[PDB]
């Protein structure tokens, strides 16, 4: 099947 | 982490994990680098609403495992 994982790193 | 549901329209699982402290104007680019698409190519919708560049995680009520969905533009990026 299809499996994703995207992690994202943002500060203010 | 805030764990988003992103469900494509291709019946796609894809886990987003974000933070409070993001901003949703990277998040944004990051799904547009990720799928190989041109800015503003893409529009999120939650609770019907489009999801803007100067919008938080904070605000709307975003929480764990929370369904959005996204679809393509008219405009082309």
């Amino acid at each position: 099947d299809t499996a994703g994982c995207i992690v994202i790193s943002d500060s203010e | 982490y805030i764990k988003l549901k992103v469900i494509g329209q291709d019946s796609s699982e894809i886990h987003f994990k974000v933070k409070m402290t993001t901003h949703l104007k990277k998040l944004k680019e990051s799904y547009c680098q990720r799928q190989g698409v041109p800015m503003n190519s893409l529009r999120f919708l939650f609770e019907g609403q489009r999801i803007a560049d100067n919008h938080t995680p904070k605000e709307l009520g975003m929480e764990e495992e929370d369904v959005i969905e996204v679809y393509q533009e008219q405009t082309g990026g």
